[PDB]
């Protein structure tokens, strides 16, 4: 009994919740993708220059 | 003698089961502290949790 408590503690001292995780990477997954499309919004802005010359 | 000597084990059981009972080098029934103090807000208050000696 008293190595399953021990082995319980450790586990609740070091294991995550996974339920949370997921909705993290859910919400960095959209927040990488609309950080792409940002960087590419960036990457297109020195182009209209071209028309004033 | 031999209800005796079972009484004699089972005490000594007592004395021992209640003396590994540690966690990360600190326990609260093996009545070496009086109490023990956890984080409860950013600030610093103590969740205070006063010992039982077993």
């Amino acid at each position: 009994k008293l190595q399953d408590s021990l082995d319980a503690g450790v586990g609740n001292l070091v294991d995550a919740d996974l339920a949370k995780e997921s909705a993290k990477l859910q919400s960095l997954q959209t927040k990488q993708q609309l950080g792409v499309q940002a960087l590419s919004i960036a990457n297109q802005s020195s182009s209209s220059i071209l028309s004033l010359f | 003698n031999a209800l005796k000597s079972d009484f004699d084990s089972l005490r000594d059981q007592i004395t021992k089961a209640a003396s590994n009972a540690k966690f990360n080098g600190v326990s609260i029934a093996d009545g070496t502290t009086t109490k023990l103090s956890f984080l409860a807000n950013s600030d610093g208050s103590a969740f205070t949790v006063t010992a039982k000696t077993l």
